[PDB]
């Protein structure tokens, strides 16, 4: 699908990355990066404060969970 | 009709609005993008009219005037366009009253009679009385100098540029002839004062750690052809099939350069320029025989050098003749700025100069080195005419003064007129506080008071904001500039109040 | 056209809008943006000098942020996003007084006045680093790359690339002028491989094949023959189209290099001899070939001598990685006068990103030895210049009084800037710096962008050059006065 969005034409070279490296689970990763902007939205128009803070707060979950 | 005459006192306006803030050394600078699409700011009126390209008649008027302004005499651009401009403006009131154009420019022909024969008498000779002679031009340098970033090493400065036109006849002087080339970075004290040319050597190719920056008598002579053998442009193909003849067929071509080594061998020229790029062929041969060479020299440089040494452009090697070789007393060069700059000193021949000016941008040098170039005509006019006249509104004042006491003995419609033309002088010394930061309204009304006194000779202080005399300010202008301004602005204005009816054909 | 009235209005508005597209990317936390190169490509970088760059634009206003950036690049390159974001505090103040009538060129010459006073307030405050010690002054050029590269994959290996720009500006660089020169310095990257592979070479690459297979992979020494020597020619060796054997030998030429490629049987002759060609070598290449080595162009095989040729140490090809293309390494031992930064990566983007960011830390290091008073940055810089001028300003009557209050609170926007940046309240952030250093005692407490132990930089060994920062206030200065001395805007139509 052509996409004009230029912010849409990043998440196509990411999605690179899984199928070079292993290859499998592909739109697993999509589907969970969608759902993660989701509630990165909802924060955001509530707050207005730089996503770098938000982004701290990710590298800290995804420890727990491995 | 009126019609077109009311539009055209509004082309000569928008056209002076334009060099208000240019008026001045400590005026503001205006921005003007060319169809080039190159960048170009400028205080000076001339080369801002000469970009502008206005189609209207009378603004181009405005701009015609500007060359011939900076041809016979080349100072006062912006000042002959803003007098000029202004009686566009006073006689825009008289038009609607009734009374014609005629008459108003027939009172200007008479005002300016006038007002040249007074400018004579406020021009006093002074030579060698209360003056000496290196003191002379160093006390004008700092004039022009003053109020500016410059000011707290502006000592250094005047001793740099005194040297330049001593170095040269004082018959013919020409500011084209002292050339100055920026070099960014370091500091601003630092800067020295060279005797011969200089270039950019934007050569950035390989051989350096050789031709040492010190020289005993290097010879000079120019060249046209390229040494390297590259064809940029046409090529050949030869091709064939057998096996053994591929070695030879790779092999010979640069033999035939060596035809051109022992026609330039036996000349043993030390100096090696052209105007087109040097090659990356020999760099070393050269050194071995303490032959310099640098290439990637631009044209506007070249004309310097036969100028300084006698040098001479030969098309080929042969021809060349022994006696255009030339040499200098002293070579240097320097590294910093993270770039070697080639010049050369010592050339009693030359009759060009080359001063290098340091800083800590190149934006910074810019404005010093402009702000050099109106100390250099002030100057260079010194020894040129001994007739000079008190500036820095000093004349600007008593000539609008003569006109009003003249007037009154005068009756008819000129009375009004010369008063409207005294009353116009006064644009110059508003534009000059205004663009100095310091209130016109004040000034105006305090520098009347001390000028009714019987003193011709008080002008306004550019440094702090007061009344009194320039001659302690040491603010210096020649007779020429002031006669050849009435006379340019007055033909000017004439010519466009003489045209009621502007046609223009499309073709 | 607009002349005294909307022009000094609009001035202040364009520049304002331009300039608060950088002013969130500024610091470590700095957010990033997507560029779209015409070709097609994707840049995203934090560096301002490439957003900056990529503008093209009609404005006659904000032309003047792409000239000044091409200048300090090579001065400083952390000027970047700095200086613009300090220059719109200045024409934002700046307004306010051109509405209660203070004149432009007032306000011009009132910042230059209020700068030259505040350079001399730091330099009773400022800190040695030679004196203190000298391994202190080391221990700055390792930790120099790691604030940048902290926010990037990088930060894993920067320990590597600590040492690479330590021993490089030596070499570049004299004590006595303390400079470096930008064309001395070769910066090369290609596609594929890692990170830790990036060495630190004395002298040019200059990737090569080696020709024909026979050629051997390393340079014999030819009977203890001094060095290794190489002939560079960019003459266009052809047929001969409308002897020489004799006279390589006697001056040692051990590789001859040229611009354009070679033929198969013409290699051939040569080698019987050992001695390999190199064909295929841009021109730009060649600047850094001679100059490591200190060779010379052979002008000619009659007259040429072994006296002036250059020696190094020798040349040696070494694969890097699993890149097929089998680069090699030519090595010196002795003191040169330039460096080749070598620098590799998985990604393309990688790459550039690491490129830009080691010519930033090159000029660090040439700051620091130019320099050696510093002061600590990170917002603590402009605190300390804001409390000294705006103390100074009821000691100074007339109209440079208010003068130097607006030149005080344009100093206090970089502190917000980089406390809104941080995600942190602007005004009461400023209000605790400002405590610190007066009812305590007098130090250097900055905002703290990205997460750290605890406040006092000095404590972490945060240093920035002072003749940095100072280039970056003056630069500032000559920006704000050339904008306010253009009172008019005059353009041409398109046709």
């Amino acid at each position: 699908i052509p996409l004009d969005n230029p912010a849409a034409k990043v998440l196509v070279n990411i999605s690179k990355v899984q199928d070079d490296e292993v290859g499998d689970g592909t739109t697993s990763v999509t589907v969970l990066s969608a759902e993660l902007l989701r509630e990165a939205e909802k924060l955001i128009d509530q707050s207005k404060i730089h996503p770098q803070t938000i982004i701290e707060g990710y590298r800290l979950a995804s420890a727990a969970a491995l | 009709g009126k019609g077109q005459i009311i539009s055209n006192i509004n082309a000569c306006v928008a056209v002076q609005e334009a060099l208000k803030p240019t008026l001045g050394p400590l005026g503001s600078d205006i921005l003007i993008v060319t169809s080039n699409q190159k960048t170009t700011i400028s205080n000076d009126g001339a080369t801002i009219l000469k970009l502008l390209d206005v189609v209207h008649p009378a603004a181009k008027t405005l701009v015609d005037i500007s060359r011939a302004q900076d041809a016979e005499v080349g100072d006062g651009t912006t000042s002959v366009t803003i007098l000029a401009g202004e009686l566009m403006k006073e006689a825009k009131p008289f038009l609607e009253e009734g009374i014609s154009s005629h008459l108003i420019m027939k009172g200007y022909r008479k005002a300016v009679s006038l007002a040249v024969e007074k400018i004579n008498e406020l021009a006093v000779d002074i030579t060698s009385e209360k003056s000496s002679g290196r003191e002379l031009l160093e006390r004008c340098a700092r004039t022009a100098m003053s109020s500016k970033l410059i000011h707290n090493n502006a000592d250094f400065f005047v001793k740099m540029c005194v040297d330049a036109v001593l170095s040269l006849d004082r018959n013919d002087l020409d500011d084209k002839l002292i050339g100055i080339k920026k070099i960014p970075g370091g500091a601003m004290e630092e800067s020295l004062f060279i005797n011969g040319v200089a270039f950019k050597k934007t050569f950035s190719y390989a051989g350096f750690e050789q031709q040492p920056k010190k020289f005993n008598n290097p010879k000079i002579l120019s060249l046209n052809v390229e040494l390297e053998l590259k064809a940029e442009k046409d090529n050949a193909e030869v091709r064939v099939e057998h096996v053994e003849d591929y070695q030879a067929i790779v092999d010979a071509e640069w033999q035939l350069i060596f035809e051109k080594l022992r026609q330039v061998e036996e000349t043993g020229a030390n100096i090696v320029l052209s105007k087109l790029p040097i090659g990356d062929l020999a760099t070393q041969f050269f050194a071995d025989r303490n032959i310099f060479c640098a290439g990637r020299v631009s044209a506007d440089d070249m004309n310097r050098v036969i100028q300084a040494v006698g040098g001479s452009i030969q098309s080929t090697t042969s021809d060349i003749k022994p006696e255009h070789l030339g040499t200098c007393a002293l070579f240097e060069e320097m590294q910093i700025g993270s770039e070697r700059y080639n010049l050369f000193q010592g050339c009693p021949q030359a009759k060009t100069c080359t001063l290098l000016l340091r800083g800590g941008a190149e934006q910074v040098i810019a404005e010093v080195e402009r702000s050099l170039h109106d100390a250099i005509m002030i100057v260079k006019r010194a020894l040129q005419n001994k007739l000079i006249v008190a500036g820095g509104g000093a004349t600007e004042m008593e000539v609008s003064k003569c006109l009003r006491d003249y007037s009154k003995t005068i009756a008819g419609k000129q009375q009004m007129i010369i008063n409207a033309f005294a009353k116009a002088l006064e644009v110059i010394p508003r534009q000059l506080c205004e663009n100095a930061g310091f209130d016109a309204i004040e000034i105006l009304n305090k520098l009347r008071l001390a000028h009714s006194k019987g003193e011709k000779w008080y002008g306004v202080v550019f440094e702090t904001e007061n009344i009194g005399d320039n001659f302690a300010k040491f603010v210096w202008e020649p007779a020429l500039v002031k006669i050849n301004a009435l006379n340019s602005a007055t033909e000017a204005t004439n010519l466009i109040l003489s045209v009621d009816e502007t046609i223009t054909n499309k073709g | 056209r607009q002349h005294g009235l909307e022009a000094k209005k609009s001035h202040i508005l364009a520049a304002r809008s331009v300039a608060s597209i950088i002013k969130t990317s500024l610091g470590p936390r700095g957010l990033d943006k997507i560029l779209i190169s015409p070709d097609g490509e994707i840049t995203i970088t934090n560096d301002g000098a490439t957003i900056l760059s990529q503008m093209e634009l009609d404005n006659e206003i904000a032309k003047l942020l792409v000239q000044l950036s091409k200048s300090q690049d090579d001065e400083i390159g952390d000027g970047t996003t700095g200086v613009v974001v300090l220059a719109s505090a200045l024409l934002d103040q700046a307004l306010e007084l051109i509405q209660k009538g203070i004149h432009p060129i007032k306000i011009a010459n009132g910042f230059d006045e209020a700068a030259k006073l505040a350079i001399s307030k730091l330099e009773e405050t400022c800190d040695d680093i030679s004196a203190s010690n000298d391994e202190l002054f080391r221990d700055f050029l390792l930790r120099a790359a790691k604030t940048s590269l902290g926010s990037k994959i990088v930060s894993k290996d920067h320990d590597r690339f600590a040492e690479m720009a330590v021993e490089a500006v030596i070499n570049v660089m004299d004590k006595d002028r303390k400079d470096v020169d930008f064309d001395l310095i070769k910066m090369q990257g290609r596609v594929g491989g890692s990170i830790s592979d990036s060495k630190l070479i004395n002298g040019v690459i200059l990737d090569k094949d080696f020709s024909h297979p026979q050629m051997p992979k390393c340079v014999l020494p030819k009977e203890g023959s001094d060095g290794v020597k190489l002939a560079i020619l960019t003459c266009p060796f052809e047929p001969p189209k409308p002897e020489m054997i004799d006279d390589v030998k006697k001056a040692g030429a051990d590789v001859v290099i040229c611009q354009w490629g070679f033929d198969d049987e013409a290699n051939h002759l040569l080698l019987q001899n050992d001695l390999p060609a190199v064909r295929w070598v841009g021109g730009q290449e060649l600047e850094h070939i001679a100059i490591s080595t200190n060779g010379r162009i052979v002008p000619r095989f009659q007259d040429l001598s072994k006296d002036k040729l250059g020696t190094c140490s020798r040349i040696y090809e070494q694969e890097f990685g699993t890149t097929k293309d089998r680069m090699l390494i030519i090595e010196q031992s002795k003191e040169t006068k330039t460096v080749t930064c070598f620098v590799r990566g998985s990604n393309k983007m990688i790459v550039d990103e690491a490129e830009r960011a080691l010519h930033d830390s090159l000029c660090v290091v040439r700051n620091l030895v130019k320099d050696s008073r510093v002061v600590y940055g990170g917002g603590a810089a402009e605190v300390t210049m804001s409390l000294a001028v705006s103390e100074e300003a009821d000691k100074q009557r007339g109209i440079d009084q208010y003068a130097f209050r607006g030149f005080a609170q344009a100093l206090d926007t970089i502190p917000m800037t980089l406390a809104e940046n941080s995600g942190l309240d602007p005004i009461g952030t400023l209000s605790t710096l400002k405590s610190k250093q007066l009812k305590e005692k007098i130090s250097n407490i900055g905002v703290d962008c990205l997460g750290y132990g605890s406040n006092d930089m000095k404590e972490l060994f945060v240093v920035d050059p002072f003749i940095g920062k100072k280039q970056q206030i003056l630069l500032a200065t000559q920006l704000c006065r050339m904008i306010l001395k253009i009172d008019n805007v005059i353009i041409s139509g398109k046709d």
